[PDB]
């Protein structure tokens, strides 16, 4: 029953900050393991991020470490991804959605997860 | 940056076995175990192989010996850690992967039992069963290897291994 909504995405220029925001409805998002993916235009699906549901282990594409830095908060029934430093080469469309397969508390690969939002689109200028 | 170790299954012997748990327990640590030591002497990598022509690399902890998690080709796969120093440890493990897993469990052995439907006393050890355990490790990285058959070839891993370099 879980629905996942992302959110934050917009406008930007080169070296700016965004925040987005996976939000959820259905069930508590505390009960999941969430990952962040993007799809850039005329580009694959990419794993971007992930946070484990017991919350110590995270995991980064290499392209974005030291730049993104995943955080949840149950408070809100919300998973964030801060993202600095912004190049126009993370223009896509951020999609959010829950580990499905109770085998991995983390994965990279998109076969793993089930429930994805509709997507927040990001775009950075030069 | 890791000390790499080898064993073969295929032609092994009692001696080669033996030279082989030899060289393992010759790295454990011994001096009390600090905090915040350096990250290139927490672990050691011991490459697998058998007749099969397969390969696998275990990642063992100097501390206690024991298996935080495995290569096979082009993925990696780490035993849920205990504790954030452990978690931030093991992501400098085969950090050129592009597949990469954390189980949803750790690897001690009432949850590897449970996860293989038997107890380690009645799991047969020895180097047959190292063998097929080495291949089973492979093939779960290309979707062969049910998690029974994963959690049992931990088991003969870790014996034959871990508790064999740990006394």
């Amino acid at each position: 029953e879980v629905q996942l909504v992302e959110s934050g995405g917009g406008l930007v220029q080169a070296g700016d900050s965004l925040r987005l925001s996976c939000t959820a409805s259905g069930r508590t998002l505390g009960d999941y393991g969430v990952a962040w993916f993007r799809q850039a235009p005329g580009k694959e699906r990419e794993f971007v991020s992930v946070i484990s549901r017991s919350t110590i282990i995270t995991d980064y594409a290499d392209s974005v470490r030291g730049r993104f830095s995943i955080s949840a908060d149950s408070a809100k029934n919300t998973v964030y991804l801060q993202m600095n430093s912004l190049k126009p080469e993370d223009t896509a469309v951020y999609y959010c959605a829950v580990i499905a397969n109770p085998v991995y508390a983390t994965s990279r690969n998109s076969d793993d997860y089930g429930h994805w939002g509709q997507g927040t689109q990001v775009t950075v200028s030069s | 940056q890791y000390p790499i170790i080898n064993f073969t299954t295929a032609g092994a012997t009692v001696q080669s076995y033996t030279n082989f748990i030899r060289a393992v327990r010759g790295r454990l640590t011994v001096l009390p175990n600090r905090v915040g030591l350096p990250i290139n002497q927490r672990f050691i990598l011991v490459e697998l192989s058998n007749h099969a022509e397969l390969s696998v690399t275990l990642a063992l902890d100097v501390t206690n010996a024991y298996v935080v998690g495995y290569r096979a080709g082009n993925s990696a796969y780490f035993f849920h850690p205990d504790n954030q120093e452990d978690a931030e440890a093991i992501t400098h493990l085969f950090t050129d992967v592009q597949n990469r897993y954390t189980f949803a469990f750790g690897g001690n052995y009432d949850r590897l039992e449970q996860l293989a439907g038997n107890l380690r006393e009645n799991i047969e050890l020895g180097n047959g069963p190292l063998e097929e355990a080495i291949s089973a490790l492979y093939y779960y990285s290309t979707g062969g290897t049910q998690l029974p058959t994963l959690a049992r070839s931990f088991i003969i891993c870790i014996q034959m291994i871990s508790e064999a370099a740990r006394f």
